[PDB]
């Protein structure tokens, strides 16, 4: 049901650098969250 | 969203009332102009700035008051915060006042919106749906009762996709992204150091632009979210038509078919196809579903008068699966006119004449 879980696990089963991007991802959640 | 407290004076047939809501299922019992209804409204008022019966947010006022002013207190809980909405509604000097306040752990009050544009949109952020989710989901009106059932696809997943997500949420993600991308492409616009900071900046504005396509691109992963919302949603619903009919109906969803395609014993018919009855009996079991999915979310569930259509046996059914939700840690109201389905249940809320008695 969790929208950013969700998105995790289809763009690992979209992207095999998939690993670049949810480090991208997490860092604009941070900011969102924390501003 | 758990409502705790409603106040309401001079709106709509209501004229004084002042109630509190428990967990649990409570019916709302009482005769054609009963203010039952009104109740119902009120809510919808106080929280979205929007009945259902009048476009003309000054026609909510009570005509018989005399001082031409409807007053709203409306105090509910959301992810372990209360809040409290007032408003007062002014018919004679077209004034509408609005105020959205936190009520703290010592019971005093912090204002956080002042006015309707504002509280509107702070209750759209706290809640994370907006006013057409709400009605076509867990807050049901009376006399549409179907009208999620009997929509249009888009409609659908709009609906049914914006109680899973927060909008306010994914509207900064995006801003965010797009502000880091342009101050990239500005950088990048104006040695072995040299030529490994203009490739990682390219590298990330790369990524970032991916990532955006993924995100915010309707065909990419909202698409697939929706999906994922509905399966888990119709997946309940069947469970219920399963219990309720007999295993006679299903229930699926179709873009290229119109919506919600109901089968009955294998062949298919659109939701619009049903009977008055198994419209009702096959809605509620589907709002009942969003309802159980959406635990957390919204914590309330209400139908008002969506019983009448049912004839005597699936009343009974349908009274008896509801009943099972009183187990639940949800807020849950049936509103009838129809002693036959009020005496299903144990705790009623009466009104006559305006006023609960
Ligand atoms: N602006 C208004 N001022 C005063 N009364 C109004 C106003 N608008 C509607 N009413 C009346 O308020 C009364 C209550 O309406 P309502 O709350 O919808 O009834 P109900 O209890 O839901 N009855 P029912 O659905 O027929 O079983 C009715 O007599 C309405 O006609
Ligand atoms: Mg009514």
């Amino acid at each position: 049901l969790d929208y950013f879980e969700l998105f995790k696990e289809y763009l690992k089963k979209r992207e095999e650098n998939h690993e670049k991007l949810l480090k991208i991802l997490d860092e604009l959640l941070d900011e969102v969250k924390k501003s | 969203m758990r409502p705790e407290r409603l106040t309401v004076r001079n709106f709509l047939g209501l004229k004084n009332v002042d109630i509190e809501f428990q967990s649990g299922i409570t019916v709302v019992e009482g005769p054609n102009g009963a203010g039952k209804s009104s109740l119902f409204e009120a809510i919808s008022f106080a929280l979205f700035g929007n009945g259902i019966r009048y476009p003309n947010s000054y026609d909510y006022v009570n005509r018989n008051a005399v001082d031409g002013t409807a007053r709203l207190v409306f105090q509910f809980e959301r992810g372990g915060k209360r809040y409290e909405i007032i408003r007062e509604i002014n018919a004679l000097q077209r004034k509408h006042n609005a105020k959205l306040s936190e009520i703290l752990e010592n019971g005093k009050k912090a204002a956080i919106a002042a006015k309707p544009t504002s509280v509107k949109q702070e209750v759209e952020k706290i809640l994370g749906i907006e006013h057409r989710t709400f009605i076509r989901t867990v807050f049901l009106p009376q006399g549409e009762i179907d009208k999620l059932l009997i929509s249009p696809p888009s409609e659908i997943t709009e609906i049914i996709s914006d109680v899973f997500q927060s909008k306010e949420t994914l509207e900064k993600l995006e801003k965010l992204l797009k502000e880091k991308m342009k101050k990239l492409e500005n950088e990048i616009s104006s040695g072995g150091s040299l030529e490994k900071k203009l490739k990682e900046m390219s590298d990330e504005y790369n990524n970032l632009d991916l990532l955006r396509k993924y995100l915010f691109d309707k065909s990419n992963f909202s698409r697939y979210f929706t999906g994922r919302v509905l399966e888990a949603v119709l997946k309940r619903t069947k469970a219920y038509l399963d219990i309720l009919t007999n295993g006679r109906f299903d229930i699926d969803f179709d873009d290229e078919k119109g919506g919600f395609i109901i089968k009955d014993w294998g062949i298919e018919r659109p939701a619009r196809g049903l009977s008055g009855g198994e419209r009702a009996l096959i809605s509620i079991s589907l709002a009942m579903s969003l309802a159980e999915v959406a635990s957390g979310r919204l914590d309330a569930f209400f139908i008002d008068e969506g019983f009448s259509s049912l004839d005597t046996e699936n009343k009974e059914k349908i009274a008896s699966v509801l009943k099972e939700l009183e187990r639940l840690n949800k807020v849950i109201v049936f509103i009838t006119h129809d002693r036959e389905f009020s005496e299903a249940f144990d705790r009623k809320l009466r009104i006559t004449g305006g006023v609960v008695v």
